[PDB]
């Protein structure tokens, strides 16, 4: 992700399905997280699709996921597009830290 | 710290699928070949820098000048022509 | 905790400030334009000002300033308090130091709009400062007045033509 | 470590060529590569702890000024930054594309200026409006003021340049009285040097309309 | 010592500040140890660290505050020693089982790490003694642990460790912990398990065979989690364990039946058609007889094998129909179902596959009778089942009679919900959904008890009375009754004034869904005297009411501009404006859509003074999501009413109001894509002074127009624009700060794309060698992120001659 340093991206060659974003990070690009003019449909590759876990957010990867997640057109004409698998694989320092302090 | 060392971890998947990114200390020798081998990617990948380069060398058939360019890819090539 | 001054901003061409090096840059920033510091809030500068690297440089521009700028003669004479504020004071700091005076060109001041003319400048610790103009090039100017005894003071000009009545408090400078 | 006077032999250009290029692990290349037909030198900040950007030069920045164009928009009166509006949408638009749609800043910067710390461009900037403005052969208001030299009267280095010659710079140069009838010496002049379609020319000029 | 015994205090001091301290506090004790973890003995770390975890005192909070520091201690160092690994697993590990998957991720997260910090040699030596071990609870343990070692290091170098234990005749149990493995090995990897089933295959085959059932029962659920993460691809590995299965099936019965149908039930799907009919036909004979087994492993088990067989091509729906069917629905909806959850999602989910080889028709028609149902928590069983089903079945099936009768059932399933769950509305709304014309007969009574429950006392029926109006919203319109749009428009207008805010909101869902459907002339109350009623709404604090009137009034703002008067907007526009202090995202995401829509309708110029004025605040949610609105008032209204107006505001002396106009710039240009070229020229000298300022985040943010500006408005020929902006930041490449160094190579990518890679590459050839280590390190980034975008676009522009390397190609100086 853009702004949260720790979270780890899947880069491997992009299979067939289409990744999915939640209601809250919906109408977001993968990369560079900007809500404006998407482009392309995402593509995920297989080790990312299989069974619960296909249907999760490729973003927060927690919450279930219902739309399609497309690049923007600024990261289109860079090219980040077409890198690798744009699934975020841990949750994170700042999800997990929020967690235990409330309880 | 959290950041520098994702940017370890994409150098390192780029340079995989990427082949040739330099990072810091590459040798001259390292180098080089990356912009050898990305001359004769190019040379025979456009048709028109085939057609080019055959003809100018008077190649007899457009298909070995191809493969005179991707042989060049390994170091043992000159060696191999020397040895004729 | 600024004191109610209104510390200006560094382009707005120069009400004498209470200091006079602080600023404010195009930004917000507060600005020692001496040391070339950035401060955050009045709280920082008060630490500075009070620090031992703004003494430094106002030393330094101390000394950078030190290295560059039968007829009729005048008498002036100074009077001064009749111990009526100098009894609250008396810790032998200075005090047995007498009034200074020095000559200064008219090429520096704190406006610097005219000049080229030279003042008997005079000085005590409470007291103001107080000047003097001589338009005329030389006056009173001696040579050699004493068999040159090697007491400097402060300066030849002090020793050779001033006078310290200590006990009525009168300086007479001619 | 092949010293410098050896290196500096390999290169074309041999005054680029540094004390520190000698340490580099490949020299040989390093000096070539830097010798090469279009390559810009590295930012000089760097070896300087500084941090780049320190203060010396910025103290004295000024704050920003809008430029011309915009200026005459009225904006810098409604709202009185240092220390509703009723603007109009037809002006606005215009100033951006029809007056406004050839205005390029005016200095700029060319291929290799890269901007070191303590170069100001305000300077630079005024260097040209400079040259372009000033003139031999004529002597501004103010000038004349400092120099007490009134309209119609020739400057005081007249006579010697009746001695001496016109200026070794200037063959073209005519001066009133000298080489040029004294008639000419009017008002703030005394003096005056005196020796397409590219194709491409559209011949028609156009803008987008807003209406 | 004791300069020594210093170190020892400050560990246990920053050991202590991390666990129990100020979060002003430990988050500087982190900085601290990250960076010097290094010097401190790794002994004095562990040492003193360990031991913490250990007690039965902490709290969830403080611990993983302290495993949070093992992880970032272990990221680092990269050699470590034994015994700490043996120590280290035994803290760690043990997260792998616990409750929540937070903290069993964090878990993971450190096993993954320390496998390849501390090698695979060294781990695999301190698993061996603890798999034979005697104790249940370490050896599940360590079948989990092994099993992340397993995918962090690859399968294949752990592969001989199974082999070793599983194939082991020594222990019984390492047999058994050795096959586990297997299983998390199989989970972890997912699909990708596939290529490593051969080597797999070895473990579980002749580990089946033993004579202790704990061991046969448990390779039986081995392979079915390898069947079902292999799927189609697997079979032809399976085949060699088929065989046993069946005289395992045709005898053992107990529990060991249960197993291995379980695993015979999920070859089936990856079984060739010729096979798979065949298998089920004789698995279904299994099922039938198991029907009344009143364990609770095995009515698992037959649910899987139920929901595996429906896919098969072999069994014909009518098959089913005549037999399946009948004594599935008869067995399996009994109320004592419906009560336990983990039975539920088995039972609806066999159900709605059962749908598609059925008739939907035939479900539905079984489902009436639950539907009907007085229990209740048997009722919302049923209603899953058909909303379920409903997507997955179209409605066209259904005859006039089922059509009525389902309807009934479900506004009495409706009707006495007790729980609120979205469950009752999706159904009752994908079924409205499917058949909407045709519901016009059934749509005269439904409304009915809408209004009738929008005046119940218990607030949470006047939550689903109002919920089910925002579904029924678009059937109706294509039913047509209007006068009842109205009806319920002012009914729900009535209520707007109501207490709890959880009721009060989706009353304005209801209003949101009749105001973008209905004329909008013809609304009742109407639009002008609605508008006012709202404003004070806004300041409602809560959310639910925040979010749901900001929909609406921006609704509003879109369809109908003309009806409040223009001070109206501006009561609105300051009242948003207080409200994007708000701690939720999607309100200050939609109070700044919502200046566009008021910025239409009203003016521009009003409306950014308003905002201009609230760039001076100090919080820097509010800086942001003004420069957010003011790009959005540029896009709506045009760029060239805002950008004189924000370029004058640039001069302003403070500087939050110079970053908050560079990053009102920054969006306001990706949001006019294109646009953008009219309006460089203006913006390069307000970028010259950003780059060139002194302080470290101008430098940043203009940086960040560059990306935008660059990007669209390459290949227009601005471009000496761009070497003038390139001029100035290239001496930004020795900067640190991590948000300004990326922000800064962003602008150098795109850059790129405006001035060309040669153009460009002329001033990164230079210093790419050089002698400085730094200096050469730098450029080494920024030439990386051009070779990725260009890799045959820089074969022209390298720097290289004849002699300048060995080989150079000398097909580049043959000209024809």
């Amino acid at each position: 992700s853009r702004h949260q340093f720790d979270l780890i991206m899947c880069l491997k060659q992009p299979g067939v399905q289409t990744g999915l974003l939640c209601e809250k990070c919906d109408g977001k690009c993968p990369i560079c997280d900007s809500y404006v003019r998407p482009k392309r449909k995402v593509r995920v590759c297989e080790n990312c699709s299989f069974g619960k876990q296909a249907k999760n957010c490729i973003i927060c990867n927690l919450n279930v996921g219902v739309n399609d997640a497309f690049y923007c057109w600024e990261c289109c004409r860079l090219g980040k597009d077409k890198d690798g698998c744009p699934r975020i694989l841990n949750l994170g320092s700042n999800r997990l830290d929020r967690h235990f302090e409330k309880k | 710290m959290a950041e520098k060392q994702r940017q370890l971890k994409l150098q390192k998947i780029y340079k995989q699928k990427y082949i040739g990114l330099g990072d810091e200390s590459t040798t001259r020798e390292q180098w080089q070949r990356n912009v050898r081998n990305d001359t004769l990617n190019t040379l025979q990948g456009h048709s028109a820098s085939l057609e080019y380069v055959s003809l100018s060398r008077g190649d007899l058939s457009i298909r070995d000048t191809r493969i005179h360019l991707l042989k060049s890819m390994s170091p043992g090539y000159k060696a191999y022509l020397r040895e004729e | 905790l600024s004191k109610g001054e209104n510390v200006p901003y560094t382009f707005q061409d120069e009400q004498v400030r209470s200091n006079p090096y602080i600023y404010k840059n195009h930004s917000g920033k507060l600005v020692c334009k001496l040391c070339n510091t950035m401060h955050m809030s009045w709280s920082s500068v008060e630490r500075h000002l009070g620090g031992k690297k703004h003494g430094l440089n106002v030393l330094r521009r101390g000394i950078s300033i030190e290295k560059s700028s039968g007829s009729v003669g005048l008498a002036i004479q100074v009077n001064y308090s009749s111990e009526v504020k100098e009894n609250s004071v008396d810790s032998d700091d200075k005090a047995k130091v007498p009034p200074l005076i020095r000559i200064v060109s008219g090429l520096e001041l704190s406006d610097t709009k005219q000049k080229g003319k030279k003042f008997l400048v005079i000085a005590y610790e409470p007291f103001e400062n107080i000047a003097i103009e001589l338009p005329p090039n030389e006056i009173l100017f001696s040579e050699n007045n004493d068999m040159d005894n090697n007491n400097d003071g402060v300066d030849e000009l002090n020793k050779k033509c001033t006078f310290w009545d200590a006990i009525s408090k009168l300086y007479y400078v001619q | 470590k092949p010293s410098l006077s050896q290196l500096k032999s390999q290169v074309p250009y041999p005054q680029i060529i540094e004390w520190y290029d000698c340490d580099a692990r490949y020299p040989g290349l390093l000096a070539s590569i830097k010798c090469t037909k279009n390559v810009i030198p590295v930012p000089s900040h760097w070896q300087s702890k500084k941090e780049y950007l320190s203060g010396r030069s910025l103290l004295g920045k000024r704050p920003f000024e809008l430029p011309d164009i915009i200026k005459k928009t009225n904006i810098e009166q409604m709202r009185s930054t240092l220390p509703a509006l009723d603007l109009d949408y037809k002006k606005l638009h215009d100033v951006f594309f029809k007056i406004g749609a050839n205005w390029k800043p005016d200095h700029l910067l060319c291929f290799g200026d890269v901007y070191y710390e303590n170069r100001n461009l305000f300077e630079e900037t005024n260097w040209k409006r400079m040259v372009d403005h000033k003139r031999p052969g004529r002597i501004s208001q103010e000038l004349r003021a400092i120099m007490n030299l009134p309209e119609g009267q020739l400057p005081p280095w007249c006579m010697k340049m009746k001695d001496i010659g016109l200026p070794t710079g200037y063959p073209d140069l005519k001066i009133a009285g000298l080489n040029w009838d004294i008639t000419n010496l009017k008002g703030d002049v005394y003096g005056k040097i005196i020796p397409r379609n590219y194709f491409g020319a559209l011949i028609s000029f156009e803008t987008p309309e807003f209406e | 010592l004791n300069k020594d015994e210093k170190k020892e205090r400050t560990l246990s001091m920053l050991l202590l500040k991390i666990k129990n301290g100020n979060t002003a506090s430990r988050r500087t004790s982190m900085r601290i140890l990250t960076d010097k973890a290094v010097t401190f003995g790794p002994e004095m770390i562990f040492n003193r660290l360990l031991p913490i975890l250990l007690d039965r005192s902490l709290e969830d909070q403080e611990r993983h505050l302290m495993i949070k520091t093992i992880d970032r201690v272990l990221y680092q160092l990269g050699d470590l020693t034994k015994p700490y690994v043996h120590k280290i697993l035994v803290v760690a590990a043990p997260l792998l089982i616990d409750e929540d998957p937070m903290v069993r991720s964090t878990g993971q997260e450190i096993i993954t790490n320390l496998s390849t910090v501390a090698g695979l040699k060294t781990i695999l030596t301190v698993m061996r003694p603890d798999i034979e071990n005697e104790d249940e609870y370490v050896r599940n343990v360590t079948s989990r642990a092994a099993a992340v070692v397993a995918k962090a290091l690859g399968v294949n170098q752990l592969l001989p460790f199974i082999n070793a234990a599983c194939h082991s005749r020594k222990s019984w149990k390492a047999r058994h912990t050795g096959i586990k493995i297997v299983q998390q090995i199989g989970i972890l990897l997912g699909i990708g398990v596939l290529n490593h089933l051969t080597g797999l295959m070895s473990c579980i085959k002749d580990c089946l065979m033993d004579d202790h059932v704990p061991v046969r029962i448990v390779t039986a659920h081995t392979l079915s989690t390898l069947a079902e993460n292999s799927y189609p691809y697997g079979i032809e590995v399976f085949n060699v364990v088929l065989e046993p299965l069946w005289k395992g099936i045709r005898s053992h019965r107990g529990k060991v039946l249960s197993s291995f149908l379980k695993a015979v039930g999920s070859m089936i799907p990856l079984m060739d058609p010729e096979y798979a009919g065949y298998y089920t036909t004789e698995a279904m004979r299994i099922i039938r007889r198991e029907f009344d087994s009143p364990d609770d492993e095995m009515k698992k088990t037959i649910l899987l094998v139920l929901q595996k067989c429906s896919a098969v091509e072999s069994i014909t729906p009518k098959f089913l129909r005549e037999e399946i069917a009948p004594e599935f629905f008869q067995k399996f909806w009994v109320r004592r179902v419906a009560l336990d959850r983990p039975l539920n999602k088995v039972v609806t989910y066999t159900t709605v596959t059962l749908a598609k080889k059925l008739g939907c028709s035939y479900t539905i028609d079984k489902l009436l009778t639950p539907l009907r149902d007085e229990a209740e928590p048997f009722r919302t069983m049923a209603v899953h089942a058909v909303t379920r089903t409903v997507n997955l079945l179209g409605t066209a099936d259904l005859d006039e009679r089922l059509e009525t009768r389902l309807i009934d059932a479900l506004l009495i399933a409706f009707q006495e919900q007790t729980n609120s769950d979205s469950i009752i509305f999706k159904g009752f709304g994908a079924v409205t959904v499917s058949l909407d014309i045709r519901m016009k007969p059934f749509l005269a009574p439904i409304v009915s008890t809408i209004l009738n429950h929008l005046k119940h006392k218990t607030p949470l029926v006047r939550q689903h009375a109002a919920d089910l109006c925002a579904i029924l919203i678009p059937v109706i319109k294509n039913c047509h009754e209007f006068e009842m749009l109205n009806k319920l428009n002012i009914i729900l207008y009535e209520s707007l004034g109501e207490v709890y805010p959880e009721v009060l909101g989706s009353i304005i869902n209801a209003m949101y869904c009749i105001t973008s459907v209905m004329d909008l002339d013809k609304l009742q109350p109407p639009i002008n005297q609605i508008l006012p009623t709202l404003t004070p709404i806004l300041r409602n604090k809560h959310r639910k009411v925040e979010v749901n009137t900001i929909k609406f009034v921006g609704l509003i703002g879109k369809l109908a501009p003309t009806y409040a008067p223009p001070k109206e907007w501006m009561r609105i526009c300051f009242e948003l404006l207080e409200l994007l202090k708000s701690t939720n995202k999607e309100i200050r995401r939609s109070a700044n859509a919502t200046f566009g829509f008021i910025a239409e309708a009203i003016g521009p110029h009003d409306v950014l003074v308003a905002l201009l004025n609230n760039l001076k605040v100090q919080e820097r949610q509010l800086r942001v999501c003004t420069a957010v609105a003011i790009g959005i008032v540029a896009k709506v209204c045009g760029p060239y009413n805002v950008l004189p107006v924000i370029m004058n505001e640039y001069t302003t002396p403070e500087t939050n109001v110079q970053n908050g106009v560079l990053k009102a710039m920054s969006f306001m240009f990706e949001y006019i894509g294109n646009m953008s070229k009219d309006y460089i020229y203006f913006i390069t000298p307000l970028l010259e002074d950003a780059l060139t300022d002194r302080d470290l985040v101008h430098r940043q943010t203009a940086s960040n127009v560059i990306t935008h500006l660059a990007l669209n408005c390459s290949g227009t020929g601005h471009e000496d624009a761009f070497i003038h902006l390139m001029n100035l930041l290239i001496p930004n490449i020795f900067e640190t700060s991590p948000h300004a160094i990326m922000r800064i190579l962003e602008g150098l990518e795109a850059l790129s794309q405006a001035l060309g890679p040669g153009l460009f590459m002329n001033y990164i050839w230079a210093g790419l060698f050089h002698p400085a280590k730094n200096v050469r390190k730098a450029f080494w980034r920024v030439y990386n992120n051009m070779y990725v975008m260009y890799q045959d676009a820089m074969v022209p522009f390298y720097p290289v001659t004849p002699d300048n390397n060995e080989e150079y190609i000398e097909e580049l100086d043959l000209v024809l």
